[PDB]
């Protein structure tokens, strides 16, 4: 679909009926719903939704009206309006501003005592806006609000084994959007009890009577089960008033009751909308279950007596072991337990909904203050502006984007990292779950995840299973349930109609696999088909027993997983490792698209938003390293600013380079500038290297990697890293901090680079301890200059200075602020971690000279050597498949079709019959190059410059030993593999300490590389030292090196003075204990024996 | 001059047995990765796929003697649990000899 | 008494902390043993044989076995009776003069098996000869009885 | 070229498939319970996996590098070789039960979509299982050290 | 080095011997310039210099007086923060 | 998984060892159906019960 | 039994035993390596992320598993799923109440 | 109790409480003269 994409021949044999949707639509559509954008309104009104209502409109309608006790005063809100954004994205990121737009709402005040109306526009604050990239710019930084998985409101039934009697017991809980919980259960003694708002358990009949039920009505509705009759006959309460009084006592202990509040307490607690509601999603769920309020649309959001009675009846029927239940007048429904892990129950709070909830809290605070201050002002002159307090709402919005877990720094390590961050599904966070809740259980892969959450992607750290990634084809319901598309199938012929099914909908049908052999019109050729059944059970069924089919084999995978070639040949563990490692590859100075890859790099790169795409068709007018000018055919002129050597949140380079020249004609949507990790508009996370699979002198033992010096000489794996150093000058109790070129008691040479302001000049080389900006402070002055930390160096590439004298919005107390950016080129070196896309990872153990590497018969040295022993035992043989195909891509192929096409090539599309050298190919994850096709292509490779083929049909070549010169006795597998430079460089993992700062809380050495701390000497290390019998070393570690200050300094002086280290003894912490013992009149004495 | 014949203790957490800490003679090397002998990896349960290791410096004469005598890697070839050899050929070495 | 040191291959030296060495040697391979299920709910997994780490925990804590097997207090000849779900075993001591009875042995636990070299004597049965401390029922003997 | 597939892998499977069919047949007549039917299928497919492994071991030449590494004691097992070039075999539900449908495909051939999805379950389960086992190991080790 | 450690029950004479002086004044520190009281819980002459090298009267403030007793205070100003390790006694009627 | 499955099978067989067969049923078609604590099938005869 | 009721005493000793076991389990968890000090090639799940001190302490308790025929017969307050009464005419009214 | 609802400290609590020496911390110390770095295969090195 991309007008100007590079050609990449594909091995796919299936035809896609549906193209991948906007990958980051989950963010943009949600936010457009929040602000009620015109696009969202048009999209929603076309779906069938009548009179769409936005998030802001929803919360404002919920808020209004605001009225007093007498109902004389009223205040209403309407028409939320957004003005133009205050500053551009670039300016927002330059001046540490927030990308926000003013918000205006019309507030109308009504005074029934006179009937006069007063409408007025009220400024509600600067609402932060979402960029087209799906990010929020707060205080100059880029942030992503991750979607949150939460158990949707509804009614949930479960059965658990009693830990006392081992008995199975049934329970149900009603989970509302807001308000008191309501739980029912059957205990180990077959007594039905109810817990209202998590209080003490009491018989359910008490609540039934509290709702106005009489004994006759209870015995009529119930009585099908003897346990309910037993509970009723064994209840010491009779009458609605009696039950209401008992509930009052068990909810509000001690305080006097009254008939006035007896009914009111329950009515407010569960039935009045201003205190309890099911949020229009709990209402829908509770209607679908229990068969209540069927047919007619959702009209009210609150609970009803019918819901409570139906829940009780359902619980009792489930306990009795029944499977079908029918409420009087309702639709018959199944009786079953509810799986809380099923995406039919778990829903997704999108960014818009989280922001809406925070706005709701702020509006509640505003409602409280308005309710307070209407009484304290003259009703004959009050206006909407005097009543309104906008400090709480703006405070709530400002706090959500600050100290909140869901709003997180954007993962700007590379474009794919940010793209996967936006499509992240986080189960934790406010309201998600806590440390005390499910561990092993909630982290499992559930059958309902298919096509909705990727089963492979998950962060390596403590959040395995708790954080997932949205599938490529999935989308969110208005209720927040994740749908996925399927093709209709009728009479055994696959139909072209596509339906977005939710997990609950999907469980009711039979779905066939994407790779179903079908005729031209879609009729299944096989009499039997592989399908997924209701309970996630895979089965083989008749071709006429299928209702739906997967749109594509990529249905179940996400972007990074979809970017792994030959994924089906790799075990799930290594696939997960490769998917996660793709997310942390550092951009290189030169980008290079994979020689062998998937058909996903281009779309992922374009959707990530780090490539500049022409807004509309036009002719390139002027191209520079900084900006691109396009003269559109419509007459308008566009100018795109390019980011050059900009620092990412993680410290990587975000340089953008144009890929067009003046006078070129560009179609709308065409890529005109590449991002950090793209070549011509597609992912270029790594480099294609010539690899030989063999053990080599033990330098690649235990997953170590051997690199050719070419990768250092030609800057193949070189990267640019930018670090930021910040320093502020403030007020004090003794004066203020001053910045100047003058620093006391320092040499003239250490401040040579400093300019008139005392700031290091741009382009200056700075290393460990060099002064960046000189700052002098009151204790006759004291030096407090900023300096380069230990082991850091680079070139000064930028300075940003903010001052209070220039009306810069620095925080209170700060008078000035300076940021200095230092850039460094890092070559590839021993200890840096390299990895492929198949989970094969290792640190560089040796970088051999060019003439030491094994070299091909034509003299070409291999770039990397990988050990043979790593592959077979890890079931990541896909890395081998790639290695072969990567060769066939580097050297073109030509299938001989003289006497007809060969049998192995009968499936290859004709476009794959031949290709030139340095060609790029695409092999989708579950539909691509087959083993036989690849085997034939290996034998169909073109000759080299000299007219001979080096890699034979087996994929192996004879390699000469660069050191001894003799040919290796056996042929070795040689190919081209795409490898990544991961962000785990040894340059920022080496840490050492002889002496340094100490924690004043315990006097022990600090902990951390940035704190110049020491290594942990754990208790198990103490055990290991004890087993050696090394008493002296253990004592030295425990006493001198950690705790003893006097011994510490004594040993330091002894070492620097060249005398044998003294004997530790009589520890201070032992002297304190001895003196405490003496304080208790205990004559503690040390005996010489 | 000062690093010669001065043992250093290499350790890798978690330390599940005494052979998780071993004394070695240092050699100054270019680069910033610690070069570990292939045979002792089994004792450390270490693989060169990103693993890190900590280094401690004995200072006193008694500590240095303990490291040089009790804890030196060449003196701990046999595992204490069963007496079987531990610093013995592995992986590439086994296939090469085979 | 401790004897040859495994690490050095020579006689253990005075002062060596053999206790920590033994503790580490026994604990380090614990991860290879089978363990109780990590699932939060469900039935007790100890009903089926789980004789891995839980068995070691039971042994080192001297706790009574779940499938306790009574041991013979006296050597003699065994006479056995059976019922619907209980056995009634008795030992008549050859040198003794009093019958020693085991009256409440559930049938859900099997009898001991001999597996003689060539006689293939199989399961314990009436008329067999039992020594002191022999297991009468197939299971785990209680350390306190021993 | 050197990841060889035994030619007797297509026959064995179909033979066992017939047996599987028979089991389902007896289940349709009510001669089998669901859990017992799954147990029978699991046993049959375990036998099939063992047969495929034996065939793979027989077929491979002695000098093949893949089998050479395993037979020399360097790395891996014949189980991994079977999973690579034979058949993956049975996989477990998230609740630990075996799925009666085996993964008849091998990573050499490439797994289908549903086979891969069902395989992911135990793959993710192991990540938490390995972390959990260390807790029990450390508990026992600390008791022994004390 | 030592091989054994024993705790006995101290007689009044032993408690007296451990002490450097009586803590007679039930006050911790004054308010004006927060100077500890004489014979108080923080007395200079019993426990030593308040923090380091300063007697109560202040006429001895020089680091050289390692082995000098201030005549009026009687304070034996000494290094090693003796007041953290020197202890007193209280005679009770 | 395999260890627990095998242990469950062994425990089930041990439990069934006592009183394996409850009885027999003669079908009007003159067939025979043996009822007991375990399902035993002839794997060599199409798993006939 | 129902007329007199239970004295509702406090089981201080068992509670203290549970507290001590939980403290020991928490100490065991604290004995493991923390995330900050990990030397592994990549971050991974730790035992402390999945199990709490109370769960680990309970994991090592005896957790008796008596049979139902034993569990119910020893519990005066057990509610049975079904009751069969042979020669039922002989039961007194109080037996029927029970 | 006096100021605030907190009991007055006593000497015996210095011995009983987790403060002091008798009750262990069960946590590792951080030690000087220590370092940490990535490891690579030194095939040329001798065993010591
Ligand atoms: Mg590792
Ligand atoms: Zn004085």
């Amino acid at each position: 679909s991309v007008p100007g994409a590079p050609n990449r021949v594909s091995f796919a044999k299936l035809r896609e009926p549906l193209e991948v949707p906007g990958l980051l639509d989950v963010q943009t559509d949600s936010f457009e719903w929040l602000v009620g954008s015109d696009r969202w309104r048009q999209a929603a009104i076309d779906r069938g939704e009548e009179n769409p209502v936005g998030g802001l409109e929803e919360v404002l309608a919920e808020l209004s009206p605001i009225e007093d006790f007498s109902g004389s005063m009223s205040l209403s809100f309407s028409d939320p309006r957004f003005d133009e954004v205050k500053a551009s994205v670039d300016e927002c990121k330059d001046k540490d501003m927030t990308y926000a737009a003013p918000l205006f709402v019309t507030a109308e005040f009504i005074n029934n005592n006179t009937g006069e109306i007063k409408s007025q526009t009220v400024f509600m604050g600067d609402f932060p806006m979402m960029t087209e990239k799906g990010t929020f710019i707060i205080n100059g930084t880029e942030r992503v609000v991750v979607s949150q998985l939460v158990r949707s409101p509804g009614v949930y039934f479960d059965e658990t084994i009693d830990k006392s009697t081992e008995k199975t017991l049934h329970s149900v809980k009603v989970i509302p959007g807001r308000g008191a919980w309501l739980e029912f259960d059957v205990d180990k003694r077959d007594t039905v009890g109810v817990r209202i708002d998590r209080k003490r358990r009491q018989p359910v009949t008490v609540l039934l009577k509290a709702l106005g039920w009489t004994n006759e009505q209870i015995v009529e509705r119930f009585g099908f089960s003897e346990i309910m009759m037993g509970t009723l006959e064994k209840d010491t309460t009779s009458g609605t008033d009696e039950a209401l009084l008992d509930i009052y006592r068990k909810l509000r202990p001690g305080e006097p009751p009254t008939k006035e509040s007896a009914q009111t307490l329950l009515e407010n607690l569960f039935f009045k909308e201003k205190r309890y509601d099911l949020a229009r999603v709990g209402r829908y769920k509770v209607n679908k279950k229990l068969g209540l309020n069927a047919g007619k649309p959702i009209t009210s959001s609150t609970l009803t007596e019918e819901d409570v009675v139906a829940t009780i009846e359902y619980l009792v029927r489930l306990h009795e072991g029944q499977t079908s239940m029918t409420v009087p007048g309702g639709v018959e429904v199944p009786v079953e337990v509810d799986d809380i892990d099923h995406f039919g129950n778990r829903r997704l709070r999108t960014v818009g909904e989280l922001i809406q909830n925070q706005i709701r809290v702020g509006l509640s605070r505003m409602e409280r203050v308005v309710r307070e201050r209407m009484t304290t002002q003259d009703v004959e002159a009050i206006t909407p502006q005097t009543l309104i307090n906008i400090r709480p709402v703006v405070a709530a919005i400002k706090e959500f984007f600050g100290t909140s877990q869901l709003s997180q720094f954007m993962d700007q390590n590379n474009p794919l990292s940010g793209l996967t961050h936006k499509r992240r599904l986080s189960a934790l966070g406010p309201g998600g779950l806590s440390r005390e809740r499910a561990g092993l259980e909630v982290r499992d892969v559930h059958p309902s995840h298919y096509g909705r959450m990727c089963p492979i992607e998950t962060p390596e750290g403590p959040n395995i299973g708790l954080i997932g990634s949205l599938s490529v084809y999935a989308r969110v319901n208005p209720f927040g349930f994740i749908e996925t598309p399927y093709r209709k199938v009728e009479n055994g012929v696959v139909t072209d109609q596509i339906d977005y099914l939710t997990a609950d909908e999907e469980d009711r049908h039979v779905v066939a696999q994407a790779n179903s052999p079908t005729d031209e019109n879609g009729r299944f050729t096989e009499d039997r088909v592989m399908v997924r059944k209701k309970g996630g059970e895979v089965e083989f069924v008749s071709a006429d027993q299928v209702d739906y089919m997967d749109v594509s084999p990529r249905q179940m995978v996400s972007v990074a997983t979809a970017m792994i070639p030959f994924l089906e040949h790799d075990d799930a563990n290594r696939a997960l490792m490769g998917a996660n490692m793709q997310r942390q590859a550092v951009p290189l100075v030169r980008s290079e698209a994979p020689l062998v890859g998937t058909g996903m790099e281009l779309r992922a790169a374009i959707d990530a938003g780090d490539v500049v795409v022409a807004d509309k068709t036009g002719v390139i007018e002027e191209v520079s390293a900084d900006y691109i000018t396009v003269m559109a055919d419509d007459g308008t002129r566009q100018s795109y600013r390019l980011r050059k050597f900009a620092r990412s949140n993680h410290g990587t380079c975000a340089n953008q380079r144009p890929i067009v020249d003046a006078g070129q004609r560009v179609e709308a949507g065409q890529v005109i500038a590449d991002g950090p990790c793209t070549q011509n508009g597609e992912m270029a996370l790594g480099k294609n290297l010539l690899v030989a699979i063999m053990p080599w002198e033990g330098h690649n033992y235990e997953d170590a990697i051997i690199l050719s010096n070419r990768l250092v000489e030609e800057d193949v794996l070189t990267s640019i890293h930018i670090e930021e150093h910040e320093i502020d000058a403030r007020d004090t109790k003794l004066g203020a901090e001053e910045i100047t070129r003058d620093i006391p008691n320092v040499s003239d040479e250490v401040l040579a680079d400093l300019d008139e302001r005392g700031i290091v000049r741009i382009g200056a080389e700075v290393r460990d301890g060099d002064i960046l900006v000189g700052k002098v402070t009151p204790k006759e002055v004291r030096d407090t200059s900023l300096k380069v930390p230990h082991g850091e160096s680079g070139k000064v590439i930028g300075i940003r200075v903010f001052s209070r004298e220039d009306d810069d919005e620095l925080p209170a107390g700060v008078n000035e602020l300076v940021r200095v950016y230092v850039a460094q080129k890092r070559k590839i070196s021993d200890g840096d971690k390299l990895a492929g896309r198949h989970g094969n990872k290792g640190v560089i153990g040796k970088i051999l000279p060019v003439e030491d590497m094994p070299f091909l018969p034509d003299g070409t040295p291999v770039d990397i050597i990988l050990n043979t022993h790593g592959v077979p035992r890890r079931m990541n043989i896909g890395q081998i498949l790639e290695t072969h195909l990567g060769w066939v891509a580097k050297a073109g192929w030509n299938i001989d079709v003289a006497a007809g096409v060969p049998d192995w090539a009968s499936k290859l599309p004709e476009e794959l019959y031949s290709a030139p050298a340095d060609s790029t190919v695409a092999t989708p994850v579950f539909d691509g190059a087959q083993e036989g096709e690849l085997a034939g292509l290996l034998g169909s490779t073109l000759p080299n410059r000299d007219g001979e083929v080096m890699v034979d049909a087996d994929g192996k070549s004879t390699l000469f030993d660069g050191r001894s010169g003799e040919p290796f006795p056996y042929p070795v597998t040689v190919g081209y593999m795409y490898i990544l430079k991961l962000h785990h460089l040894v340059d920022d993992k080496i840490h050492a300490r002889s002496t340094g700062p100490y924690s004043m809380i315990t006097q022990q050495p600090l902990g951390g590389k940035a704190q110049f701390g020491g290594q942990r000497f754990g208790e198990m290390e103490c055990w290991a030292m004890q087993a050696y019998g090394a008493a002296y070393t253990l004592q030295e570690l425990l006493t001198i090196k950690s705790d003893d200050t006097v011994g510490r300094v004594k040993v330091y002086e002894a070492i620097v003075k060249g005398e044998n280290i003294p004997e530790p003894g009589i520890p201070e912490s032992f002297k304190v204990l001895l003196k405490e013992l003496q304080s208790l009149c205990l004559n503690v004495e040390v005996l010489s024996s | 001059e000062v690093i010669a014949e001065h043992p250093v203790l290499l350790n890798r957490a978690p330390t599940l047995h005494r052979l998780g800490i071993q004394a070695f003679e240092p050699q100054l090397v270019e680069g910033k990765a610690i070069q570990l002998h292939p045979l002792v990896c089994e004792a450390f349960n270490a693989d060169f796929d990103g693993d890190q290791m900590a280094v401690h410096l004995p200072l006193s004469a008694e500590a240095q003697a303990e490291a040089r005598i009790l804890m030196l890697s060449s003196n701990n070839i046999l595992s204490p649990a069963s007496g079987k050899p531990l610093a013995m050929p592995r992986l590439d070495m086994v296939t090469g000899l085979y | 008494c401790y004897g040859r040191s495994m690490a050095t291959g020579k006689l253990v030296d005075i002062g060596e902390a053999v206790g920590i060495v033994a503790a580490q040697s026994i604990g380090e391979p614990g991860t290879q043993l089978t363990m109780r299920t990590f699932h939060q709910g469900g039935v007790t997994g100890g009903a089926d044989i789980v004789g891995g780490l839980p068995r070691v925990q039971e042994l080192f804590e001297a706790r009574v076995p779940r499938n306790k097997a009574p041991i013979a207090d006296v050597a003699g000849r065994v006479r056995l009776e059976e019922s619907d779900k209980f056995f009634k075993i008795t030992i008549v001591p050859d040198d003794g003069g009093e019958e020693v009875v085991y009256d409440k042995l559930s049938k859900r636990q099997r009898l001991r098996v001999i597996t003689h070299e060539d006689g293939t004597e199989g399961v314990l049965s009436d008329g067999d000869h039992v020594e002191v401390g022999d297991q009468l029922m197939e299971g785990a003997a209680d350390p306190h009885e021993v | 070229a050197d990841v060889l597939v035994p030619p007797q892998k297509q026959e064995i499977l179909e033979r066992h498939e017939a047996e599987a069919d028979a089991i389902e047949r007896k289940y349709q007549r009510g001669a089998l319970n669901h859990t017992e039917r799954n147990e029978s299928l699991v046993k049959i497919w375990q036998d099939a996996t063992e047969e495929v492994g034996k065939a793979l071991e027989e077929f491979y030449p002695a000098d093949n590098p893949i089998i050479t590494i395993v037979k020399s004691g360097a790395t891996g097992n014949l189980t991994q070789t079977r999973t690579l070039a034979g058949m993956k075999g049975l996989v477990t539900n998230p609740k630990g039960e075996f799925i009666p449908r085996p993964i008849k495909s091998s990573f050499r051939e490439g797994l289908t979509v549903l086979e891969y999805f069902i395989n992911t379950h135990g793959a993710r389960k192991g990540l938490a299982d390995t972390a959990l086992r260390t807790a029990d190991s450390g508990y026992l080790t600390r008791r022994l050290v004390d | 080095f030592f091989d054994e450690l024993r705790i006995g029950l101290a007689t009044a004479d032993d408690i007296r011997n451990w002490s450097y002086g009586e803590v007679k004044k039930p006050e911790t520190i004054n308010y004006r310039t927060l100077k500890p009281e004489k014979d108080g819980l923080f007395c200079e002459k019993i426990f030593g210099p308040t923090r380091d090298w300063e007697c109560y009267c202040g006429k001895y403030k020089r680091v050289r007086f390692k082995g000098i007793i201030c005549e009026r205070c009687g304070v034996e100003v000494t290094r090693a923060k003796v007041r953290r390790e020197r202890m007193g006694h209280i005679e009770l009627a | 998984a395999e260890v627990r499955a095998l242990a469950k099978d062994i425990a089930r067989l041990n439990v069934a060892d006592n009183g394996l067969c409850f009885g027999r049923l003669d079908t009007l078609d003159d067939a025979r159906l043996y009822i007991g604590r375990l399902g035993i099938f002839d794997r060599d005869n199409d798993f006939e019960p | 039994v129902d007329l007199l009721g239970r004295n509702k005493a406090a089981d201080e000793a068992a509670e203290r035993e549970r507290r001590e076991e939980e403290a020991y389990a928490a100490g065991v968890l604290d004995l493991m390596v923390d995330r900050e000090d990990l030397m592994d090639d990549e971050d991974h799940l730790l035992a402390q992320d999945l199990i709490d001190a109370e769960e680990l302490a309970d994991r090592f308790k005896e957790q008796d598993n008596r049979e139902l025929s034993e569990r119910a017969a020893a519990d005066r307050e057990w509610t049975y799923g079904h009751v069969v009464v042979d020669e039922a005419q002989e039961l007194s009214e109080m037996d029927w109440r029970l | 109790t006096g100021p605030g609802n907190r009991p007055l400290k006593s000497l015996s609590d210095l011995l009983k409480g987790k403060q002091g020496r008798f009750r262990q911390n069960l946590l590792g110390k951080r030690v000087d003269y220590s370092g940490r770095s990535v490891i690579v295969v030194g095939p040329q090195l001798k065993l010591h």
